[PDB]
């Protein structure tokens, strides 16, 4: 009965969800960690990752 | 300055070498020409320069 009004909560929550798992994506990168990445490249390659 | 054949590497923005961090340090940001040539006529000594 009440489909409408929890689908947008639903959609909420998911997209939150999305944005944050965004953050666990390497996107193309060697870690998805920035601390990682200061710590282990010099900063020519570090500053490209 | 002079330096050695296999430290011509390590002139160059964000490197990590003994030159690099306590003789000469060159910012990331860097912008020019570096300029290399062998002087072993000039800077060498048979007895040891």
């Amino acid at each position: 009965a009440l489909g409408k009004l929890q689908d947008v909560v639903n959609h909420n929550a998911q997209a939150l969800n999305t944005l944050v798992k965004q953050l666990s994506s390497k996107f193309g990168a060697i870690s998805s960690v920035l601390n990682d990445i200061l710590s282990r490249l010099d900063p020519p390659e570090a500053e490209v990752q | 300055f002079v330096i050695r054949g296999n430290e011509v590497s390590q002139i160059a923005p964000g490197q990590t070498g003994n030159i690099a961090d306590y003789n000469y340090k060159l910012p990331d940001d860097f912008t020019g020409c570096v300029i290399a040539w062998n002087s072993n006529k000039l800077d060498s000594k048979v007895g040891g320069n």
